[PDB]
Order: structure tokens, then C-alpha cells, then sequence
RNA sequence: AGCGGCACGCGAGCUGGGUUCAGAACGUCGUGAGACAGUUCGGUCUCUAUCCGCCACGGGCGCAGGAGGCUUGAGGGGGGCUC
RNA sequence: ACCGGAGCGCUGUCUCGGCGAGGGACCCGGUGAAAUUGAACUGGCCGUGAAGAUGCGGCCUACCCGUGGCAGGACGAAAAGA
RNA sequence: UCGGGGCUUAAGCCCAGCGCCGAAGCUGCGGGUCUGGGGGAUGACCCCAGGCGGUAGGGGAGCGUUCCCGAUGCCGAUGAAGGCCGACCCGCGAGGGCGGCUGGAGGUAAGGGAAGUGCGAAUGCCGGCAUGAGUAACGAUAAAGAGGGUGAGAAUCCCUCUCGC
RNA sequence: GGUGAAAAGAACCCCGGGAGGGGAGUGAAAUAGAGCCUGAAACCGUGGGCUUACAAGCAGUCACGGCCCCGCAAGGGGUUGU
């Protein structure tokens, strides 16, 4: 009958962000959130390391997407389309287009969320110093 | 059934379902669907069978050896008590049930009270009664009449 | 000879009502109901039965994958090794060793690595 | 122990009288003849009648203290109920159910 | 009858869950100064009276 | 003084003039009963919203000690005319 | 008390709505129906599917329960299409 | 909005190679049933090979309900039928049995016979009970108020005055 | 259509205007109490165990996990978080 595994220890890592290409890095980091690189991998419990991001600000993307590329939202009213280019997503916040990118790599359900939120992003450097910064790479 | 033949109700723009009478089958106190009606279960058996019948019923009865001729009903005069004295001198113990066949209308009241016996004119010989029973006696005159039949 | 209905429809009846204890609202209490909702979980459960299996041969392949990952190489690479090594042993559910005993795994991935080239 | 006082067949909606009933469970004798001296609603009257007859059997039956008993539990439950036609428009007609109750109160002593 | 008309019967969920709020609320009482028994704040109760 | 989509948006929102019931008539066709997309006058439009949606307003709990007051603005809405 | 056209007078028919009165609606006490109802733990978009989806897919959104209101949808109810 | 995120010497397109994932297909292990073929003299039973998606429909084998023979029998107050409950035993299943609780007077082996014999839907029939809902409504917008009385209890009964139709 | 073998049909006391109950008493049984034998289901309710207020649902099923419970014990039952 196969393993299951007991309570254990999250562990906290830290990512450069700065030069890595958006979606690659977004990729690496999604499997981090969940086990899956841990060989007691458990589908239904929540035990990927707590990425932590820095450096958000300077994510590297391919072709013209900045220009172009777009984010959308939708308010409930009528007209209620919002579109933001990748370029404004910079400027303003943009740990956002990381976020955006890790989130939509996140399995959809109640557990989906409980480790979108072990995805810590930051413009950077700095943060938390808390235990754990494992430069990771 | 008893009732009129008058519709319920109009059977369109009413709403309600769709009937014609309350006779109906589906209605309850209504008429019974395929419910038996009185009729004849009796039908003719080929002759020679009934008589075969007859013969193996005797003859099976033979063969185990339960089978009896007798003669000397001394306990004659319908009496209960003296046909238990005559058996008793006889190995029908009540024991076994008895098929008692006889002409003897004096026998025949006799044994007739007995649980484990059953009384029996000759020309009342049938298969049913014979394997009913445990043991058969009767009467020699009686298995001459038997034996006209078939014998 | 009138045969009524009697015990035998209600009988019927309780024993798929056993079946359905636990069921949400009538889904749990009306015969009609009941019925309809085992006949959806039968048929689940046999199919669910066939996916178990399927189920964990993916399950362990994950956990097989994350040990040679950090093991160097990937489960591709990692079962051709042993399929050609002839260590058809490992079932993919006993790659368990993975996660306990990894000297043993680790002997195995040498082993796969051996006959890799 | 406990002492019980049931008055059945109570010709008034249980939903409506089960309101006042789940207003007293568990309380305290005394609180509870006040909760019903003050409420304004009909099955208060009811209520207090069984609440008020328990006590008295609580004590000519069962040595109970007055002043040390509560509401243990206490429940209502529906009794048949008495179907009346309705003359509605257009000659429809219909039936109303003036329904009824059955008023338990289960009183206990305090503690020991 | 006529027009709106509800498409399923209510759950026992569901009728349940609307009737939340129905429970009523015991009544607010205090002793009155007079004798020791239970008043409605800010009303005059027989048994009692008042001091003018 | 724009055109189009939305069951040529919208009758559990309204109207009911038009069309398309039973009355009547003109023309008209048919021996006839009747008929026509030819016309003409008359002609009953259903108090109660369960679910979703929507406009408003509360109760519950939540926000890692509890409480009073002042606030930040992610996100969303309104507004945008012209002589 | 027939159908068509016009004019005078007069007007909340209207421009274009406003205020007020009473009877309901709303809150409390008393009594207490109905059509309807496969079962329900019943959201939006874009697709899909017997070609018009709360129930399929993807994505977005959404603490739990109600009260007063509106009537777009549940191809709403009613009548085995006239 | 390419299913999404997202992808640019690609996560796009083309050419070549190696490996892996993967369906109820195939393999392994165990079981079932049918058919064919083998020993079993043998009924039993074992061995081998193969078949077993299914609507209309045809064929085969069973389960249960009422009644009859078996009944001048046998079971039954040391508790019949029926009911409620079970994580137990037997059966592929329809079912059968056991145990506990209820019930309080009948039940009917083996083996056979005969049918008013099995229900989820017929806007089915009868009865009970739900939902809508504490909702609509309480039946003319002529109209009420107060004191006193009666009574277990009074806006609603009696009396007096005032008001209205 | 049905109390029970028999009316032995509940004196008397207690709460209550009564109804209805609680004691007592009868009986083999009153969970046989009078529309009373057995008393199934829908339906309503009280208590208890598990569970639920960031979650999108034909209501199940598969797995794992937690709490509760029966055999101290390897097991099984209830519940449901993912
Ligand atoms: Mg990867
Ligand atoms: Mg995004
Ligand atoms: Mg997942
Ligand atoms: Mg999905
Ligand atoms: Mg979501
Ligand atoms: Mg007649
Ligand atoms: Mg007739
Ligand atoms: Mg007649
Ligand atoms: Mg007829
Ligand atoms: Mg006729
Ligand atoms: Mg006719
Ligand atoms: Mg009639
Ligand atoms: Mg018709
Ligand atoms: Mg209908
Ligand atoms: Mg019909
Ligand atoms: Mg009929
Ligand atoms: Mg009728
Ligand atoms: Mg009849
Ligand atoms: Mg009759
Ligand atoms: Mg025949
Ligand atoms: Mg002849
Ligand atoms: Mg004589
Ligand atoms: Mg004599
Ligand atoms: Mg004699
Ligand atoms: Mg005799
Ligand atoms: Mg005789
Ligand atoms: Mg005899
Ligand atoms: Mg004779
Ligand atoms: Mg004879
Ligand atoms: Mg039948
Ligand atoms: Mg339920
Ligand atoms: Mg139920
Ligand atoms: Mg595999
Ligand atoms: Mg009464
Ligand atoms: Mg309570
Ligand atoms: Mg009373
Ligand atoms: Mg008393
Ligand atoms: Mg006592
Ligand atoms: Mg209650
Ligand atoms: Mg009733
Ligand atoms: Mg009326
Ligand atoms: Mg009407
Ligand atoms: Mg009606
Ligand atoms: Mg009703
Ligand atoms: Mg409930
Ligand atoms: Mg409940
Ligand atoms: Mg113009
Ligand atoms: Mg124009
Ligand atoms: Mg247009
Ligand atoms: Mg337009
Ligand atoms: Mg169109
Ligand atoms: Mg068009
Ligand atoms: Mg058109
Ligand atoms: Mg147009
Ligand atoms: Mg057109
Ligand atoms: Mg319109
Ligand atoms: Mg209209
Ligand atoms: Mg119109
Ligand atoms: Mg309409
Ligand atoms: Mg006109
Ligand atoms: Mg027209
Ligand atoms: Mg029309
Ligand atoms: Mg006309
Ligand atoms: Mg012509
Ligand atoms: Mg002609
Ligand atoms: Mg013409
Ligand atoms: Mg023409
Ligand atoms: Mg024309
Ligand atoms: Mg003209
Ligand atoms: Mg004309
Ligand atoms: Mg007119
Ligand atoms: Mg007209
Ligand atoms: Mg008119
Ligand atoms: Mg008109
Ligand atoms: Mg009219
Ligand atoms: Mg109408
Ligand atoms: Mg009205
Ligand atoms: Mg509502
Ligand atoms: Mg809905
Ligand atoms: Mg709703
Ligand atoms: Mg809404
Ligand atoms: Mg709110
Ligand atoms: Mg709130
Ligand atoms: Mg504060
Ligand atoms: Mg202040
Ligand atoms: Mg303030
Ligand atoms: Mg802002
Ligand atoms: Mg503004
Ligand atoms: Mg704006
Ligand atoms: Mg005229
Ligand atoms: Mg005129
Ligand atoms: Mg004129
Ligand atoms: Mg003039
Ligand atoms: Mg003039
Ligand atoms: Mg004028
Ligand atoms: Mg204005
Ligand atoms: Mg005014
Ligand atoms: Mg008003
Ligand atoms: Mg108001
Ligand atoms: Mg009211
Ligand atoms: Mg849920
Ligand atoms: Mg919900
Ligand atoms: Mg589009
Ligand atoms: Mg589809
Ligand atoms: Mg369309
Ligand atoms: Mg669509
Ligand atoms: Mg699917
Ligand atoms: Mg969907
Ligand atoms: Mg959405
Ligand atoms: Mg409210
Ligand atoms: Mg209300
Ligand atoms: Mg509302
Ligand atoms: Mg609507
Ligand atoms: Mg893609
Ligand atoms: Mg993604
Ligand atoms: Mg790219
Ligand atoms: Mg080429
Ligand atoms: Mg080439
Ligand atoms: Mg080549
Ligand atoms: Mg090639
Ligand atoms: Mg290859
Ligand atoms: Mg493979
Ligand atoms: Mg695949
Ligand atoms: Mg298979
Ligand atoms: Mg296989
Ligand atoms: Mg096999
Ligand atoms: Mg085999
Ligand atoms: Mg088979
Ligand atoms: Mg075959
Ligand atoms: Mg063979
Ligand atoms: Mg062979
Ligand atoms: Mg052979
Ligand atoms: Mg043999
Ligand atoms: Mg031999
Ligand atoms: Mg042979
Ligand atoms: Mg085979
Ligand atoms: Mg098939
Ligand atoms: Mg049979
Ligand atoms: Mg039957
Ligand atoms: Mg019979
Ligand atoms: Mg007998
Ligand atoms: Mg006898
Ligand atoms: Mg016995
Ligand atoms: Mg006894
Ligand atoms: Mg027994
Ligand atoms: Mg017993
Ligand atoms: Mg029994
Ligand atoms: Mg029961
Ligand atoms: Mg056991
Ligand atoms: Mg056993
Ligand atoms: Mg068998
Ligand atoms: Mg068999
Ligand atoms: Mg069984
Ligand atoms: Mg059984
Ligand atoms: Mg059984
Ligand atoms: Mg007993
Ligand atoms: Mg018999
Ligand atoms: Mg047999
Ligand atoms: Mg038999
Ligand atoms: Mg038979
Ligand atoms: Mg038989
Ligand atoms: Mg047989
Ligand atoms: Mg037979
Ligand atoms: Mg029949
Ligand atoms: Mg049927
Ligand atoms: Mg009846
Ligand atoms: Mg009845
Ligand atoms: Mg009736
Ligand atoms: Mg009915
Ligand atoms: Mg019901
Ligand atoms: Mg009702
Ligand atoms: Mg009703
Ligand atoms: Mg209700
Ligand atoms: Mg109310
Ligand atoms: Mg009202
Ligand atoms: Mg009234
Ligand atoms: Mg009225
Ligand atoms: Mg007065
Ligand atoms: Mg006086
Ligand atoms: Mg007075
Ligand atoms: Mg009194
Ligand atoms: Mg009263
Ligand atoms: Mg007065
Ligand atoms: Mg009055
Ligand atoms: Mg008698
Ligand atoms: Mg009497
Ligand atoms: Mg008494
Ligand atoms: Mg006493
Ligand atoms: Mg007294
Ligand atoms: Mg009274
Ligand atoms: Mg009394
Ligand atoms: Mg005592
Ligand atoms: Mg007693
Ligand atoms: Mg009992
Ligand atoms: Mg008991
Ligand atoms: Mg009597
Ligand atoms: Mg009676
Ligand atoms: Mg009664
Ligand atoms: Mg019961
Ligand atoms: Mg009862
Ligand atoms: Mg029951
Ligand atoms: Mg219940
Ligand atoms: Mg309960
Ligand atoms: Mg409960
Ligand atoms: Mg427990
Ligand atoms: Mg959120
Ligand atoms: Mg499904
Ligand atoms: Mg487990
Ligand atoms: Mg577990
Ligand atoms: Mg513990
Ligand atoms: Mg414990
Ligand atoms: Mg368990
Ligand atoms: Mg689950």
C-alpha cells in the first residue's frame, strides 16, 4: 500500500527574477508550489516550498508582446471590459504580470489557492527576511 | 360492476387526467381486469390409462408387499372396537395407514371411524386413494371385482 | 386464487432504500430516487475502479520522476535504463523506495545509467 | 428524576406554537413563568398552562423542589388536523387545515 | 395561480434556512424598586402601582 | 435630424389601431352552402414571483487580545454634447 | 349610446411632471389558502451540444441567511394547438 | 481569449533520430459462465482450447407472491404471521438463512399441482402528507371612543355616555 | 369493520375554566385507554455523533486524511476535508 507522508516542513526559497523570461520562470515556479519535485509528492495536500520572488520588476519577454500582449478584465456592467497592455502592468505594479502568469499555472480548485498564496512576489530586491533565502536559480 | 355509464368528465380542458367511467379497470372498485370466471377443470383420460393406472397403483403397492387379501372379516357388525381386535390379529397395528376396500357395508362402518383408515366400496377403486395409503386390504370378493376390471 | 401485493413491493423497496442511507435529501428517502441515484453510483464505481489503476500508475511515475530529477536524469531516460538493464523488477509502484530507502534507488539509477551508454 | 405534563390535541398550528416552546427550553422555572408572563403571542397561554401543570406534578408526585427545578426539554408535535372547505371564486373550492398541537414540557431538579 | 408560479417545490434546506430569522426574541424585563417581581422597562405594572 | 444587432430587443412591462374567431355589408366568384388577403362597421389581453438576473436594505460570522474615532484606495461606477 | 371629417368652448390627453386625501401595499397580534412542484448543493462570458445551457468545456466571478422591490431568463404557469 | 496560462535559435512550421507517457485494446494472476474436445466404467469431478457490448426480438435456467395435495400430519406462548434493525452466512442475481428488538396466534418441509403472481412512470385510480407560506386573504373605505359590569379569559358579551350611517 | 379472555372502561388525589395530563388502580400486556390489535412510508419534531460561512453544485464515486464509535488488540461502522 503506498506512502503517505506526515506533517512536514515547508521549504522557503528565493528566486532572481530579473532577466528570466516571464512564462519559462512562471513554469519552474508553479511545480515548485506544488510538491512534484518532491518524491513524496501528495496530490491533495499542499506541501510545495513557498517561492519567494524578487526583482519582479525586471521580467525579460520575447517579441513585441509589452506593445501588444493584453490583460483583461471584466467588471459585471455593461462596457465593463477593462484592457491593459503588458506595458502598463510595469509601470504600475508588476509583480502583477508574474502573479498573473504563476496563477493561471495553478490548478483551479480550493487547494489551487491555498498555494497560490505560498507564491510570494516582490519588485526587489528585499523582502521578508524571515528564515529561508536559498538563492535558487 | 355496477356503475353508470355516464363519462366522468369531459376528457379535454379540464385539466385532469382522461377517463370514461368509474367500471373502468384502472379505477379502484372498478371491474377486475382478467379475473377468473367459473369453468369446467375436468377433462376425459384416456380409458385404457385410468385402467393401467389402476393395475400399477395395486401392482406397486404388491410389489412392496403391503398389499393384503382377506376373508375372514370376523369383526363384522359395525363396531369400531371389534374391527381394532380383528386388525389387531391381523398386523394392521394402525400404524400404517390402511386403504380398507371391501363390499362389506358392516366392515366398512366399523374401520370407518379410524384415523389411519380409509373405508371403500370396490367400485370406488382409484389410483389416489391406493397411494394415499400405506398398506391396501380387501376383501376377495372384492379383488374379483378389481380383477373384472383388469386382471 | 387472489395473490395480493402484500410484503413483497415494500420489501423490494427498503432493501434499495438500505442501499441509499446517507444520500442528500429525498435522494436518501424516496424509493424513486434512491433508485435512480445507485443506479449513477454503481456505474461510477465500476468505472472509478478501472481509473484507480490508472490513477496511481501516475501517481507513482510523479514521485519516481521527482527522486531521478534530482537524481540527475528524468524518468524517461530513467525507465529506459532499467527496461534495457533488465531490471524489469521495479513495478512503478515499488519505485516507492524513492521514498524510503534511497541507496536502493540510487543503486538502481547507476544501474540505469549504466545502460544508458 | 424528572417529571412530565403533556396536553394534547391543543387547537392551534404547532410551527406557530413550537416559537414559543424553543423560547423556555432549558431555562429555569422562574425565568421561564416570566419569558411567558411578557411574550406576546398566542401559544403562550398554552404553553404556560402545561409549563405551570408540570411544576405541579413535579412536586404532588415526585418530592421535587419547586424552587430548584428548570426546563429540561420540552417539545410540540402536530396532531390530525381539521380540514374545512373553502368557498373560493368562480365555484372553486378548497381546503384549509386548522391544524393542532400536542405540548410536552419535561421539567428536572437543578443539580445535586 | 394566475402568471407566477414556483417551478420546484422548496427543499426542506432551503425552507428551513429562510425561516433563519423567525426565531423571536424573549421579552426585556426588570424588577420594579416596589416589590421584587418583573416589570416591562419604563411601564407601570398592577401588583405595584407607583410613587405618583 | 445616422443605419443595424439584441426572438425583424422588449404584451408573467403597457397598449391592441393593424392582422387572424363567432355578427353585418359592398364588390366579387360560386346553382348552392359558402368563398377572397378585395374592402367595411363591431368584437373579453389572466390581483399573489419559487429559482436565476436586477434595484435597494438588513441578520450571521469572519478579519490570531478587546474596544472608540479618524482614514488609505486595490477594484468598480457616474460624467463626457453642442451652437 | 351607429361609422367618417372639421371647428368653438374646456381641460393633466399631452409638453411634464408636482403636491395632497383616503383604501391597500409595509410592521405587530389573531386566523390562514392557491395554482405549481423529477429531484436540487439552481451565477457571468465565450464556445459547445437535437442548431436558444444554473447542469458540457474553458475562462471570469462569487463569505452564510434573509427583507422590500423590478420583471430579462428558467424556451415561466395555465389549456394532450383552436 | 490559441481549451487557458503562456511560448519567438519556440512550447510555431519542416527534415532526421532516440526514449517516455498512454485505453476497459494486448500481457500477467485469480474467478465466473457457455461451447467444443479429452480422462473419469463412474452420477460427482478434473484437464485443455475457445467464446461472453447490445436496442427490437428469439431461446434457455431460475427467484418470489396466493391457493391445493403432502395434513386426523409437522412447527408454534420456551412466542405463528407481520413489523424494525445488522458490520453476519449462503446465492452470479431475483432471493434464502441467522442474530437482536417488536408482535401476540397462527404457520404449512421435501416433492408436485393451480393462478386475480411481482410496478416507477399510463396529465393512471383511491388515500395520506408535503411545497408555495406564516405568504395572498379575512367579502363593500357608513367610523369610531370611553367609563362601568360579567367572566378562567373580553378591541369583539351586557349597560351608560359621545361620534358616525 | 377490530379495546380485552372478561369493562375489570381508570374511584380518589394533584395542575387545569375545560380539554388534556401526572399519581394511583385494573390487566398477562394500557407502547391494549376507548375509533383503543398489529402500526410499514411519505411527512413533522426533540436529543446526540461527524460536518459546514473564499465557495460554482444530477449531489455521487475513487483515494487519502481527520473526528466519533463498536472488538484492549491486525479490523469494521458513522461523518466529510482535500
Ligand atoms: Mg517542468
Ligand atoms: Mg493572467
Ligand atoms: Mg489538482
Ligand atoms: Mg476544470
Ligand atoms: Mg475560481
Ligand atoms: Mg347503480
Ligand atoms: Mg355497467
Ligand atoms: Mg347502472
Ligand atoms: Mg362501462
Ligand atoms: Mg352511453
Ligand atoms: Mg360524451
Ligand atoms: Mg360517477
Ligand atoms: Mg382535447
Ligand atoms: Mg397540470
Ligand atoms: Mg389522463
Ligand atoms: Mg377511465
Ligand atoms: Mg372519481
Ligand atoms: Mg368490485
Ligand atoms: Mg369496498
Ligand atoms: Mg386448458
Ligand atoms: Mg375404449
Ligand atoms: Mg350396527
Ligand atoms: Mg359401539
Ligand atoms: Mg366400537
Ligand atoms: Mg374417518
Ligand atoms: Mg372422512
Ligand atoms: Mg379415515
Ligand atoms: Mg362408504
Ligand atoms: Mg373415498
Ligand atoms: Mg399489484
Ligand atoms: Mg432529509
Ligand atoms: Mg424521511
Ligand atoms: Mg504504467
Ligand atoms: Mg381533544
Ligand atoms: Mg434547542
Ligand atoms: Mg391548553
Ligand atoms: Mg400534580
Ligand atoms: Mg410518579
Ligand atoms: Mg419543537
Ligand atoms: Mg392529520
Ligand atoms: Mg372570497
Ligand atoms: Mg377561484
Ligand atoms: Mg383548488
Ligand atoms: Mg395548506
Ligand atoms: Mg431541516
Ligand atoms: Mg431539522
Ligand atoms: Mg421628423
Ligand atoms: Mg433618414
Ligand atoms: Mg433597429
Ligand atoms: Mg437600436
Ligand atoms: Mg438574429
Ligand atoms: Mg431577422
Ligand atoms: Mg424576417
Ligand atoms: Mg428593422
Ligand atoms: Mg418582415
Ligand atoms: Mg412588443
Ligand atoms: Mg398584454
Ligand atoms: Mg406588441
Ligand atoms: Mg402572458
Ligand atoms: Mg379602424
Ligand atoms: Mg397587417
Ligand atoms: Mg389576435
Ligand atoms: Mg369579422
Ligand atoms: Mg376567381
Ligand atoms: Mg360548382
Ligand atoms: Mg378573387
Ligand atoms: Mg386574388
Ligand atoms: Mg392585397
Ligand atoms: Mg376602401
Ligand atoms: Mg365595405
Ligand atoms: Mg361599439
Ligand atoms: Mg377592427
Ligand atoms: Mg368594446
Ligand atoms: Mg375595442
Ligand atoms: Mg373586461
Ligand atoms: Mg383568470
Ligand atoms: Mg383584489
Ligand atoms: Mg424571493
Ligand atoms: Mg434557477
Ligand atoms: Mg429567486
Ligand atoms: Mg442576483
Ligand atoms: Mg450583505
Ligand atoms: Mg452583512
Ligand atoms: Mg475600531
Ligand atoms: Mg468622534
Ligand atoms: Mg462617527
Ligand atoms: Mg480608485
Ligand atoms: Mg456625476
Ligand atoms: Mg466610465
Ligand atoms: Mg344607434
Ligand atoms: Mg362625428
Ligand atoms: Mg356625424
Ligand atoms: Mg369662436
Ligand atoms: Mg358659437
Ligand atoms: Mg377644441
Ligand atoms: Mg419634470
Ligand atoms: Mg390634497
Ligand atoms: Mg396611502
Ligand atoms: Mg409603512
Ligand atoms: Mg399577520
Ligand atoms: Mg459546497
Ligand atoms: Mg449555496
Ligand atoms: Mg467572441
Ligand atoms: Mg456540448
Ligand atoms: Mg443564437
Ligand atoms: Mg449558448
Ligand atoms: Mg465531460
Ligand atoms: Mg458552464
Ligand atoms: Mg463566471
Ligand atoms: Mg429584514
Ligand atoms: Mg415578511
Ligand atoms: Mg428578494
Ligand atoms: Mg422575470
Ligand atoms: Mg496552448
Ligand atoms: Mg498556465
Ligand atoms: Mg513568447
Ligand atoms: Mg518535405
Ligand atoms: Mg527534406
Ligand atoms: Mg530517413
Ligand atoms: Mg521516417
Ligand atoms: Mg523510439
Ligand atoms: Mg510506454
Ligand atoms: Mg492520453
Ligand atoms: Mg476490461
Ligand atoms: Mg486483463
Ligand atoms: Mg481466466
Ligand atoms: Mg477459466
Ligand atoms: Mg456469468
Ligand atoms: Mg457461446
Ligand atoms: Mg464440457
Ligand atoms: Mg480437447
Ligand atoms: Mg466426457
Ligand atoms: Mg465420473
Ligand atoms: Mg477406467
Ligand atoms: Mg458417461
Ligand atoms: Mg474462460
Ligand atoms: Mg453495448
Ligand atoms: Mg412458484
Ligand atoms: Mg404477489
Ligand atoms: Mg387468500
Ligand atoms: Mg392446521
Ligand atoms: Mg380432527
Ligand atoms: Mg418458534
Ligand atoms: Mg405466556
Ligand atoms: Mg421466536
Ligand atoms: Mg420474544
Ligand atoms: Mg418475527
Ligand atoms: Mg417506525
Ligand atoms: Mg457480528
Ligand atoms: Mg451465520
Ligand atoms: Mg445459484
Ligand atoms: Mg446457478
Ligand atoms: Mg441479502
Ligand atoms: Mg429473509
Ligand atoms: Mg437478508
Ligand atoms: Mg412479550
Ligand atoms: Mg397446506
Ligand atoms: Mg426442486
Ligand atoms: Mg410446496
Ligand atoms: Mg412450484
Ligand atoms: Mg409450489
Ligand atoms: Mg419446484
Ligand atoms: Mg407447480
Ligand atoms: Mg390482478
Ligand atoms: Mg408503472
Ligand atoms: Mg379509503
Ligand atoms: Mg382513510
Ligand atoms: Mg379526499
Ligand atoms: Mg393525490
Ligand atoms: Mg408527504
Ligand atoms: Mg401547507
Ligand atoms: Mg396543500
Ligand atoms: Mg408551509
Ligand atoms: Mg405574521
Ligand atoms: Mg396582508
Ligand atoms: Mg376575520
Ligand atoms: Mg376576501
Ligand atoms: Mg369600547
Ligand atoms: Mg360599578
Ligand atoms: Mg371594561
Ligand atoms: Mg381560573
Ligand atoms: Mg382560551
Ligand atoms: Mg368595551
Ligand atoms: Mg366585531
Ligand atoms: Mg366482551
Ligand atoms: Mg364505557
Ligand atoms: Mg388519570
Ligand atoms: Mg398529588
Ligand atoms: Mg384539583
Ligand atoms: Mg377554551
Ligand atoms: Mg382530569
Ligand atoms: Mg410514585
Ligand atoms: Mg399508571
Ligand atoms: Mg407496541
Ligand atoms: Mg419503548
Ligand atoms: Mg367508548
Ligand atoms: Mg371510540
Ligand atoms: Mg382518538
Ligand atoms: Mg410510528
Ligand atoms: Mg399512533
Ligand atoms: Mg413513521
Ligand atoms: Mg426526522
Ligand atoms: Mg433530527
Ligand atoms: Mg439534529
Ligand atoms: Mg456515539
Ligand atoms: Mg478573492
Ligand atoms: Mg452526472
Ligand atoms: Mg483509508
Ligand atoms: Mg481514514
Ligand atoms: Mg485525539
Ligand atoms: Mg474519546
Ligand atoms: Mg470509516
Ligand atoms: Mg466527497
Amino acid at each position: 500500500k503506498t506512502y503517505v507522508p506526515k506533517q512536514v516542513e515547508p521549504r522557503w526559497v528565493l528566486i532572481d527574477a530579473e532577466g528570466k523570461t516571464l512564462g519559462r520562470l512562471a513554469t519552474k515556479i508553479a511545480t515548485l508550489l506544488r510538491g512534484k519535485h518532491r518524491p513524496d509528492w501528495t496530490p491533495n495536500v499542499a506541501m510545495g516550498d513557498f517561492v519567494v520572488v524578487v526583482n519582479a520588476d525586471k521580467i525579460r519577454v520575447t517579441g513585441k508582446k509589452l506593445e501588444q500582449k493584453i490583460y483583461t478584465r471584466y467588471s459585471g456592467y455593461p462596457g465593463g471590459l477593462k484592457k491593459i497592455p503588458l506595458e502598463k502592468m510595469l509601470a504600475t505594479h508588476p509583480e502583477r504580470v508574474l502573479e498573473h502568469a504563476v496563477k493561471g499555472m495553478l490548478p483551479k480548485g480550493p487547494l489551487g489557492r491555498r498555494l497560490f498564496k505560498r507564491l510570494k512576489v516582490y519588485a526587489g530586491p528585499d523582502h521578508p527576511h524571515q528564515a529561508q533565502r536559498p538563492e535558487k536559480l | 360492476v355496477a356503475y353508470s355509464g355516464r363519462k366522468i368528465w369531459p376528457q379535454k380542458h379540464t385539466g385532469r387526467a382522461r377517463h370514461g367511467d368509474i367500471g373502468a379497470p384502472i379505477f379502484v372498485g372498478g371491474g377486475v381486469v382478467f379475473g377468473p370466471k367459473p369453468r369446467d377443470y375436468s377433462y376425459t383420460l384416456p380409458k385404457k390409462v385410468r385402467k393401467k393406472g389402476l393395475a400399477m397403483a395395486v401392482a406397486d403397492r404388491a410389489r412392496e408387499g403391503k398389499l393384503l387379501l382377506v376373508e375372514a372379516f370376523a369383526g363384522v357388525n359395525g363396531k369400531t372396537k371389534e374391527f381394532l381386535a380383528w386388525a389387531k390379529e391381523a398386523g394392521l397395528d394402525g400404524s400404517e395407514s390402511v386403504l380398507l376396500v371391501t363390499g362389506n357395508e358392516l366392515v366398512r362402518r366399523a374401520a370407518r371411524n379410524l384415523p389411519w383408515v380409509v373405508t371403500l366400496a370396490p367400485e370406488g377403486l382409484n389410483v389416489y386413494d391406493i397411494v394415499r395409503t400405506e398398506r391396501l386390504v380387501m376383501d376377495l370378493d372384492a379383488w374379483e371385482v378389481f380383477q373384472n376390471r383388469i386382471g | 386464487p387472489r395473490a395480493k401485493t402484500g410484503v413483497v413491493r415494500r420489501r423490494k423497496h427498503k432493501k434499495i432504500l438500505k442501499l441509499a442511507k446517507g444520500y442528500w435529501g429525498l435522494r436518501s428517502k424516496s424509493f424513486r430516487k434512491a433508485r435512480e441515484t445507485l443506479f449513477a453510483a454503481g456505474n461510477y464505481a465500476y468505472a472509478h475502479r478501472k481509473r484507480r489503476k490508472r490513477d496511481f500508475r501516475r501517481l507513482w511515475i510523479v514521485r519516481i520522476n521527482a527522486a531521478c530529477r534530482q537524481h540527475g536524469l528524468n524518468y524517461s531516460t530513467f525507465i529506459h535504463g532499467l527496461k534495457k538493464a533488465g531490471i524489469e523488477v521495479d513495478r512503478k509502484n515499488l519505485a516507492d523506495l524513492a521514498v524510503r530507502e534511497p541507496q536502493v534507488f540510487a543503486e538502481l539509477v547507476e544501474r540505469a545509467k549504466a545502460a544508458q551508454g | 428524576m424528572e417529571a412530565k405534563a403533556i396536553a394534547r390535541y391543543v387547537r392551534i398550528s404547532p410551527r406557530k406554537v413550537r416559537l414559543v416552546v424553543d423560547l423556555i427550553r432549558g431555562k429555569s422555572l422562574e425565568e421561564a413563568r416570566n419569558i411567558l408572563r411578557y411574550t406576546n403571542k398566542r401559544g403562550a397561554y398554552f404553553v404556560a398552562k402545561v409549563l405551570e401543570s408540570a411544576a405541579a406534578n413535579a412536586v404532588n408526585n415526585h418530592d421535587m423542589l419547586e424552587d430548584r427545578l428548570y426546563v429540561k426539554a420540552a417539545y410540540v408535535d402536530e396532531g390530525p388536523a381539521l380540514k374545512r372547505v373553502l368557498p373560493r371564486a368562480r365555484g372553486r373550492a378548497d381546503i384549509i387545515k386548522k391544524r393542532t398541537s400536542h405540548i410536552t414540557v419535561i421539567l428536572g431538579e437543578k443539580h445535586g | 395561480a394566475k402568471h407566477p408560479v414556483p417551478k420546484k417545490k422548496t427543499s426542506k434546506a432551503r425552507r428551513d434556512a429562510r425561516r433563519s430569522h423567525h426565531a423571536l426574541t424573549p421579552p426585556i424585563l426588570v424588577p420594579c424598586p416596589e416589590c421584587k417581581a418583573m416589570k416591562p422597562p419604563h411601564t407601570v405594572c398592577p401588583e405595584c402601582g407607583y410613587y405618583a
